[PDB]
């Protein structure tokens, strides 16, 4: 059992779904009609892979997944797209008209129209799993929908699932390719909203994953295919324990016991190596100390903030493909050897560990190598903080002439709700400073 | 979705039907409504502004408005004037004499209710309107008092559309009609309440383009309207064609308009080559449709629009180059308020082009210069029984001044706030 | 001790009740104080509307008068 539901909400979050889920029918052998051959129990089964997908009796291997978007365009991509048959319609919901780049509109005004229909075929598959664990939620924060229409969905779900674990994975914004000037307005208001209805939340900075695609790939301007395909790679060495089996293989609900010491705590950074272009990986095997060595180099991180300028307080290492323990552990003796690695007072300086042996795959016609080795560290450090203070400054400097409120007004908005928002954010940044203080 | 298109007046039917004729060029669109193109790009979003008819006949989705019959000829005449439906034309006897209050008040009252039938009847079936656009002069009867009551009445049966208007504003360079300014101070009035967006295009830019720069000793109309049709093709061209770009125009409207009262925008047009020559010139004053120095003012918001093929690269690293060496010019209470778009196909007879909007505080000095002449002739009262003879009061002239002084004073006070 | 056990695990029955509770309630008063916001924003930009074709009824019932 032990299943899981994943939600994809607007563009951004769609077009991540897409990714993940090709890469994981290659990971599984799934093909695009949803046919697994290797997969002899016909209709059901307990095996691994079924926490993610679930099985018809004509053998077709069905993901566990809604996509929701207010306005069709991107949907009706995947309804024609190559993996149409992999999903039924009924997963697939989508509305007339967008939430136009205003939290507003995602949250009232045009998310109350959708949101029960939306529950209902949530209900639908929820009622197919024998132990549902709980919920992955793909969002941006920038846009209309992926604000204000997960923060009213994540308040509906606390209310019909209870205390059932929800997991984020956030589109952080950057200026490079962002579209519109009120994205830190609807950043500030869909953090406040979340924060106390999700456990954990992943977020991914589209500056980091730009230059990582430029510095590393050497693609000159990157597209939303090139940061997609690599988001996935990391989603994918995150999702791994929970779908393939194995003795070294380490739950990531025992991460999460590890990862949050604080219910406000919950936000992890990620860094994943190796990222290589097939022209540099051809006669250069990368070792299992080089790729764990990459780990703390900050050009790697999924957020640009500097870990050696805050305190750690947990750092874990997933190994996925041809890894013993043996490399590892010296490969970490070397580590703490020679780097800046610091931790609170209250908490022990273990690094955990895991390894998945089913290797790393890529998609046909990529810019990445197929690896015979990767690892994803997920540590809680202080100096993500710095991410919070950058977007609340530009809030401030807005909201210091009330620009662009009146889009926000005229759907409903109070101001009071903008203050009580940013007030909640000066708290979390306090709440940062707390932590890291040694005791006495 | 769908777009529902006004023209109303002289101006307003004649660059109505330039921009017809330059988007139907660009989407292979014959004079018959039937498509020949070479390119699917051509179709995908055709609807925006064209319905489909029986046949896979594209007709557009236009209403041909005016109180002078025989506007409704010359169209009919030119090159595309079958492909205009026939019950979208609607026209009166009378005229106006270039009397607002017989536009807003009289005459026009008359029509406008056969106006909004045909109205309703083609935003009833469109899929999911967006919005209007309205294509006008504030310097004459029809156009700027009927257009502005046809605005009001849209407003009350639509008000959670979007309006958006294409405003010609007079000059003594090639108007000599006397009292012009009366009737734009009025429109303005009215404009600044009920539009979300308004384009600028002034005859006076437009006449020191077509003379200095084109080298044309004697401007007809014909050669304003070129240069109108050229923009306004350019300022669609983001909706129009399939395009990394996911976009309606509330969305739009959200980025580019900070406060409800300052939505008139600053267009520009380049060349009248290579990015940083294109770019360079587009932010020259000399380039502005509107005749204004933005020098004189700061950028609240900008809109850039590239067409041709070119290196996507290189068109963001001349962006913010000239973000940096002109940083002055940009308000620093709104962070990343310049926005960028790049279409491959290029207009008629262009390898590269660039289409400018700005929302710039030194749009007052349009503003003040209308006004002083307004003030002129009110001083002394000079033309006003024209307009009280049709039952108007001299306050609402009073109003009217008074509003769009406070529009001037609301710019300087944006202009001088700072960060600390 | 088993006295205890059960006070243990009906207080965990009763914060998870109380959370969804207390969850339920402030959705509620979010949703019906935005509606009624947004109904009174439009209930002024159509009153000024109406006011505007008052004024012109006056202004041609003063033209009328005139002559
Ligand atoms: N990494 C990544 N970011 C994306 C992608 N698509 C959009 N974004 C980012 O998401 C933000 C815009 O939000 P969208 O997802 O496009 O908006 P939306 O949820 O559809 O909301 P509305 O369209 O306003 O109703 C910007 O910061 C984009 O850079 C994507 O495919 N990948
Ligand atoms: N750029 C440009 N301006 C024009 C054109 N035609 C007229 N104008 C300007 O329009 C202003 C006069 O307004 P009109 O459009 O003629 O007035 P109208 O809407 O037709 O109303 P009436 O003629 O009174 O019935 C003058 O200042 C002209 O300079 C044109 O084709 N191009
Ligand atoms: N405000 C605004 N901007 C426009 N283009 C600039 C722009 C491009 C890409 C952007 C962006 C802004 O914001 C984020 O991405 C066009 C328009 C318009 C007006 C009237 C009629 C119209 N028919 C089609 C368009 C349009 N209106
Ligand atoms: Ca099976
Ligand atoms: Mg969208
Ligand atoms: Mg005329």
């Amino acid at each position: 059992m032990r299943e899981c539901i994943s939600i994809h909400v607007g563009q951004a979050g769609v077009q991540i779904g897409n990714a993940c889920w090709e890469l994981y029918c290659l990971e599984h052998g799934i093909q695009p009609d949803g046919q697994m051959p290797s997969d002899k129990t016909i209709g059901g089964g307990d095996d691994s892979f079924n926490t993610f997908f679930s099985e018809t009796g004509a053998g077709k291997h069905v993901p566990r997944a809604v996509f929701v978007d207010l306005e069709p365009t991107v949907i009706d991509e995947v309804r024609t797209g190559t993996y149409r048959q992999l999903f039924h319609p009924e997963q697939l919901i989508t509305g007339k008209e967008d939430a136009a780049n205003n939290y507003a509109r995602g949250h009232y005004t045009i998310g109350k129209e959708i949101i029960d229909l939306v529950l209902d075929r949530i209900r639908k598959l929820a009622d197919q799993c024998t132990g549902l664990q709980g919920f992955l939620v793909f969002h941006s924060f920038g846009g209309g929908t992926g604000s204000g229409f997960t923060s009213l969905l994540m308040e509906r779900l606390s209310v019909d699932y209870g205390k059932k674990s929800k997991l984020e994975f956030s589109i952080y914004p950057a200026p490079q390719v962002s579209t519109a000037v009120v994205e830190p307005y609807n950043s500030i208001l869909t953090t406040h909203t979340t924060l106390e209805h999700s456990d954990c939340a992943f977020m991914v900075d589209n500056e980091a994953i730009y230059d990582i695609c430029r510095r590393n790939l050497d693609i000159e301007r990157p597209t939303y295919t090139n940061l997609n395909r690599l988001i996935s790679q990391i989603v994918s060495s995150i999702t791994a324990s929970l779908r393939f089996d194995g003795a070294l293989n380490v739950d990531l609900t025992e991460f999460q016991t590890n990862l949050v010491p604080y219910p406000r705590i919950h936000f992890p950074l990620a860094t994943y190596a190796p990222v290589i272009s097939a022209e540099k990986a051809y006669h250069e095997q990368l070792s299992v100390a080089e790729i764990t060595n990459a780990c703390f180099e900050p050009a790697n991180q999924m957020v640009k903030c500097d870990p050696r300028h805050g305190k750690y307080m947990a750092c874990c290492l997933l190994y996925r493909g041809d890894v013993v323990p043996k490399d590892v552990n010296a490969a970490i003796a070397t580590i703490k050897t020679k780097r800046s690695i610091q931790f609170v007072d209250w908490c022990p300086t273990g690094f955990k560990v895991g390894i998945n042996y089913q290797p790393p795959t890529v998609v046909p016609g990529g810019d990445l190598a197929k690896v015979q080795r990767a690892v994803c560290m997920l540590s809680n450090t202080t100096a993500i903080a710095e991410a919070w203070a950058r977007l609340d400054h530009k809030f401030d400097l807005m909201y210091a002439k009330r620009a662009f409120v009146h889009w926000y007004v005229g759907e409903g908005m109070e101001e009071g709700e903008f203050s009580e928002a940013r007030e909640d954010m000066a708290a979390l940044e306090k709440d940062y400073e707390e932590v890291g203080v040694d005791s006495v | 979705r769908e777009i529902v298109h006004i023209q109303a007046g002289q101006c307003g039917n004649q660059i109505g039907a330039k921009f017809w004729e330059v988007i139907s060029d660009e989407h292979g669109i014959d004079p018959t409504g039937s498509y020949h193109g070479d390119s699917d790009l051509q179709l995908e979003r055709i609807n925006v502004y064209y319905n489909e008819a029986a046949g896979n006949k594209y007709v557009p989705r236009a209403i041909l408005v005016d109180l002078e019959p025989g506007t409704m000829d010359s169209v009919r005449s030119g090159p595309f004037g079958q492909i205009f439906r026939p019950d979208n034309f609607v026209f009166g006897q009378s005229g106006a004499g270039n009397n607002w209050a017989k536009g807003h008040y009289t005459e026009g009252a008359e029509l406008v209710d056969s106006v909004l039938d045909v109205v309703r009847k083609e935003s009833e079936s469109c899929d999911c309107l967006q919005g209007f656009q309205l294509t006008h002069s504030l310097g004459g009867g029809t156009g700027s008092g009927m257009g502005t009551l046809l605005i009001s009445k849209i407003r009350e049966e639509y008000p959670d559309r979007i309006m958006n208007t294409f405003s010609v504003v007079p000059s003594p360079k090639v108007s000599d009609t006397v009292v012009e300014p009366y009737n734009a101070t009025l429109s303005v009035h009215q404009l600044v309440e009920n539009t979300d967006e308004t384009y600028c295009i002034d005859n006076e830019a437009l006449y020191d383009i077509c003379f200095r720069t084109l080298k044309l000793t004697t401007p007809t109309y014909g050669d304003l309207n070129h240069l109108v049709s050229a923009t306004m093709s350019g300022v669609t061209t983001c909706l129009r064609f399939p395009g990394q770009l996911n976009a309606d125009l509330r969305k739009l409207a959200v980025n580019m308009v900070p406060f409800p009262r300052l939505h008139f925008f600053m267009p520009g047009f380049a060349p009248l080559l290579t990015v940083p020559e294109l770019t360079q010139q587009m932010f020259d004053a000399k380039n502005m449709m509107a005749a204004c120095d933005p020098r004189h003012g700061r950028y609240l918001t900008v809109a850039a629009v590239f067409r041709g093929r070119m290196s996507m690269k290189e068109v963001d690293e001349q962006m913010l180059n000239v973000q940096n060496k002109n940083s002055s010019y940009f308000v620093e209470w709104i962070p990343n308020n310049v926005k960028t778009a790049v279409c491959d196909i290029p207009p008629r007879g262009l390898k590269m082009s660039a289409t400018f909007i700005g929302n710039s505080t030194a749009i007052q000095e349009l503003f003040k210069r209308i006004s002083e002449q307004f003030t002129a002739m009110f001083r002394r009262k000079a033309f006003l029984h024209w307009y009280t003879g049709e039952g108007m009061d001299e306050m609402e002239f009073t109003e009217a001044e008074s509003n769009m002084n406070d529009l001037v004073s609301e710019y300087q006070q944006y202009q001088d706030a700072t960060a600390d | 001790k088993r006295e205890h056990e059960r006070e243990v695990i009906q207080k965990a029955i009763e914060e998870n009740n109380n959370f969804i509770k207390m969850a339920k309630e402030k959705l509620a008063q979010k949703m019906e104080s935005n509606k009624e916001n947004r109904e009174a924003h439009l209930a002024a930009m159509l009153e000024r509307l109406q006011e505007k074709d008052k004024h012109a009824e006056e202004v041609r019932k003063n033209k009328e008068l005139k002559e």
